[PDB]
């Protein structure tokens, strides 16, 4: 009675997850202090 | 649709607005900076790779920056921020700090640089259709007068707004961002550099 | 378990296009990222010695084959974590040069290979903070890491 | 993500749609220019041009299949309600007239004293 | 009721419209099956499958005339923008050859390197 | 990127005897071990 | 079980080796019988027949 018998039955086997960085890189504002910033909604 | 907001347990409107932030983020540096990568710059805007020299370290930007902030005080530019690629920043970092002693000859830190940003690319695959934003080439830099000849224009600055959904077919609200923004830039600030 | 599963996760994708007038709204769309998979496995080995060996052979005794035994543990060990690292197949991406091959140099030279390969791990993001060598060039490598 | 730890695979989760299709953005060609709020054939798409634009510009074509208000029809021909309408793209006019012409939609108002007529745009075939 | 206390008349009122018909329900025949979010011509209807199936299951397809993102043509010939697209059953992909192929859509945005083409999908004529 | 999984790290088990022939039991060790590395970590110098 | 509220699918995991194989059971044909610790050759296999097997009866062959 080998383990690769019920190795396809995965609902039995514990499940441990591979913890891993998983995302995407924040995007960073970088013009600011080249531009001089005016607001007016009327533009 | 109304089926994947509620089975689909991982998915929420949370990362929809995320991405909003980080799609508008992504390209508001693109309309700043943009016109400055992709400006047709003229010789007298233009300093070359004033280093060259033979077999000198790579810190011998030092050379080319300096002479492009000395190109910039002549006609008065006096550029303040230096505008490069992430490639460049391991060279740039060494010639704005103390570079050590070549040759017996002490090259002192540049000075009159108040900040430094390395402006890389962006790019999202949506659908099956990739769209990008191209940052500073690298091999290039552009010196800055800010806050003078460059303005930014904001009308609005973000709104989103859920709008026509389908009650027969429950589909929910359409998201919308939308932006009404510009930029002014102009030639009498910049100074491009190369390496 | 024998094999570890994935990690998971979900993002969005937009861009932000240009409106003129009527200019119909282009949708995003989401994205499901996974992580790698991993997996465990057995190393066994072992001893069959003959009853006489054992009492006939003054010198021979188990603590020969247990010392053995660690002598192969331990040997296994550092090529299983490391032989992934030798054997790989390094693409022209990460692979950094001599550059410092210059003219006549000191071979504290290697301090300029040495330079070149941090700047190469900080321009793409993967900062190496741990060096791997043989022990071949020590010398040259201790003179790199103090003050040439 | 740049110089991420580990290898990462990105599942395309599919979709279609891409936007609703009231409009359609087209660019002009070196003999085409177009006045705000009027019909274009410009690269196989007839409708309402939402942008004065001049040879080269990008401009905005409305295809929402609505009701329209022209007065660009060919004054010989009578334009009775329910007639198909065609677009005789040599003249740039409309024409009941079908012979090669665009098939572009249906009067629902008749050709009025202003020469003017509503219509219904029909789907780009 | 059955059990009702009084006699009573029921007066039916009629109405025709039922749904906004932006999709459709069909019934997979036993040589047809289904990928969600992937053009299908199931029962006359073309559209965007929204759920996999198999033999004798039952998917909608979306049929909304919205503006589609695929890839599934034949990448030798040119989908430029305009150019109407129909769609080849035995192939199973977009085509520009028309002969018995239905029509099916109109290309608004023309093929990129990656044989990715936006079409108006058209209404079933 | 470098991730070692131990679950069993080293067990030596004697195990099978032959009376018949007058042989020792048989000593075998074994471990269950896992070991996960990348190309994201490495830069690979010369000299 | 019998009472089983709702069904259960059955999934049979697979062992092919049942037993050493050092002996093999047999049946003895009318024309054949055994004394125990002999050598027999019994429904084409050989070997030590371990029971007093009469015709019809059970033995083992080593």
């Amino acid at each position: 009675m080998t383990f690769s018998s019920t190795s396809n039955l995965k609902e039995l086997l514990r499940k441990v997850v591979l913890d891993v960085e998983l995302g995407r890189e924040q995007v960073q504002l970088l013009y600011k202090p080249i531009y001089d910033s005016i607001a007016d909604s009327n533009l | 649709t109304k089926e994947m907001k509620d089975f689909n347990q991982t998915f929420s409107v949370e990362i929809l607005n995320k991405s909003i932030g980080e799609s508008y983020n992504a390209l508001l540096n693109h309309i700043h900076l943009s016109p400055i990568i992709n400006f047709n710059y003229k010789a007298s805007n233009k300093t070359a790779f004033k280093g060259e020299t033979n077999d000198p370290i790579w810190l011998g930007i030092w050379r080319t920056l300096t002479q492009a902030q000395k190109d910039t005080v002549i006609a008065k530019r006096q550029g303040n921020i230096l505008m490069a690629s992430s490639a460049d920043q391991i060279e740039i970092e060494m010639a704005l700090n103390g570079g050590h002693l070549l040759n017996g000859s002490m090259y002192p830190s540049i000075k009159n640089i108040s900040t430094v940003i390395y402006y890389d690319g962006w790019e999202v695959t949506v659908g099956k259709k990739t769209y990008s934003y191209k940052g500073v080439t690298p091999g290039k830099g552009y010196l800055i007068r800010p806050k003078r000849g460059f303005k930014e224009l904001i009308k609005r600055d973000l709104t989103t707004e859920v709008g026509n959904a389908d009650l027969s077919k429950l589909v929910e609200n359409q998201i919308v961002g939308h932006c009404y923004r510009g930029a002014f830039a102009a030639v009498e600030e910049n100074v491009q550099e190369i390496s | 378990p024998q094999v570890m599963d994935a990690k998971w996760a979900l993002q969005g994708n937009c861009v932000f296009l240009e409106h003129i007038e009527g200019e119909e709204i282009k949708f995003g769309t989401i994205n499901a990222e996974n992580g790698p998979v991993a997996r465990i496995q057995t190393y066994a080995t072992g001893f069959e010695y003959t009853k006489e060996m054992k009492d006939f052979n003054q010198t021979f005794s188990v603590e020969i084959l247990n010392k053995s035994i660690g002598e192969s543990y331990n040997a296994l060990l550092n090529h299983i974590h490391l032989s992934p690292i030798i054997n790989f197949n390094y693409k022209a991406s990460n692979k950094t040069a001599f550059k410092g091959e210059t003219n006549d140099p000191i071979w504290l030279g290697i301090w300029r290979t040495l330079t070149q390969a941090q700047k190469d791990t900080v321009i793409a993001k993967r900062q190496g903070n741990i060096l791997m060598a043989s022990s071949a060039d020590q010398i040259e490598i201790e003179m790199a890491l103090n003050g040439g | 993500f740049k110089g991420q730890p580990t290898p990462s695979t990105i599942t395309q989760i599919t979709r279609a749609k891409i936007s609703d299709g009231k409009s359609v953005r087209v660019i002009l060609s070196e003999g085409e220019s177009t006045k705000t709020q009027q019909f274009y054939l410009i690269n196989g798409f007839f409708g309402v041009a939402m942008q004065d634009g001049e040879k080269g510009d990008e401009v905005t074509l409305q295809i929402e299949q609505a009701e329209y208000e022209t007065d660009n029809i060919v004054t010989s021909e009578a334009f009775e309600a329910g007639k198909l309408i065609y677009w005789d793209n040599t003249a740039k006019k409309f024409t009941t007239t079908s012979a090669s012409n665009r098939l572009v939609g249906r009067v629902t108002d008749g050709k009025d004293s202003n020469n003017v007529i509503w219509f219904i745009l029909l789907p780009q075939q």
